[PDB]
């Protein structure tokens, strides 16, 4: 069985580069060295009509809205996916997107800042927590997220194993049939553990560590969706993608 | 395809469909 598990490591990986343009390899390349760097108010002027942080709130929901569009055509190569019930892809995909979006924004970040438009420009850490109330705490636990996921020195090929292990979680709410997507899961975790064993033998534990990641993922998650709940009230100039509307709806 | 839920993610299906 180790050679299915680990023709299913390579289709993942083949899959993973097929469908997300800015890999943690083409990202850290970038990062170890150029970009333009956002820094400042005008800075920022020159790297680009709204208030500062509603503008920048409103680029990050466009780039959320090309990472929905990449992750539901990756979910879309993992064996047995589309063979589930179409209710319950969709419920998968609704809870799983999120938590992909900041396992894969680690990739792009560092401790001082965050890679923007395709890796062109960084946008500094401490100008985000600049923003004022409540925008300069969005992405704050983002980066202390990346700094700890980091850590972890997990490359392209673990990472698009781990993302598959995400979206085939079978404790979201609402599914219709959980043995059939725990059996799935069941044979990506199989694959990672060989994967991280094989790739990384000088950390016995990465795998309990990585795993362990899932609830700090679901905790970003839980608290983003609180921040965008106070902003909804009060920022009537806000606009949420209608996309990201559908996803948030009922969550 | 059409699923129980289709009218409120028109736009998630239009992508994974």
């Amino acid at each position: 069985e180790s050679a299915d598990l680990r023709a299913l490591a390579k289709h993942l990986y083949d899959s993973y580069i097929k469908s997300f343009p800015l890999t943690k390899a083409k990202a850290r390349a970038i990062l170890t060295g150029s970009p333009f760097v956002i820094y400042d108010m005008n800075s920022l002027m020159m790297g680009e009509s709204k208030e500062v942080a509603i503008r920048i709130f409103q680029g990050c929901q466009f780039r959320s809205v090309e990472a929905v569009q990449e992750i539901t055509e990756y979910a879309k190569s993992i064996p047995g996916f589309v063979n589930l019930d179409l209710n319950d892809q969709v419920t998968l995909l609704k809870y799983g997107v999120h938590e992909i979006i900041y396992t894969m924004l680690a990739s792009l970040m560092n401790k001082d800042g965050v890679l923007i438009s395709e890796g062109q420009g960084f946008m500094t850490r401490e100008f985000l927590k600049s923003l004022r109330k409540p925008f300069g705490d969005f992405m704050e636990p983002k980066f202390e997220f990346a700094v700890k996921f980091n850590a972890l020195e997990l490359d392209d090929s673990d990472l698009a194993i781990f993302i598959a292990v995400i979206i085939l979680s079978g404790d979201r709410p609402g599914l219709l049939n959980v043995k059939p997507i725990e059996d799935i899961q069941d044979n990506l975790l199989q694959a990672l553990e060989l994967q991280l064993k094989l790739n990384h033998p000088e950390s016995s534990q990465l795998f309990a560590k990585l795993l362990q990641k899932m609830t700090d993922l679901r905790q970003i998650v839980t608290e983003h969706v609180q921040l965008l709940q106070v902003i909804k009230k009060t920022e009537t100039d806000m606009s949420l993608h209608p996309l990201l509307q559908e996803i948030y709806k009922d969550l | 395809x059409t699923h129980k839920r289709l009218x409120s993610a028109x736009r998630l299906t239009x992508i994974l469909c």
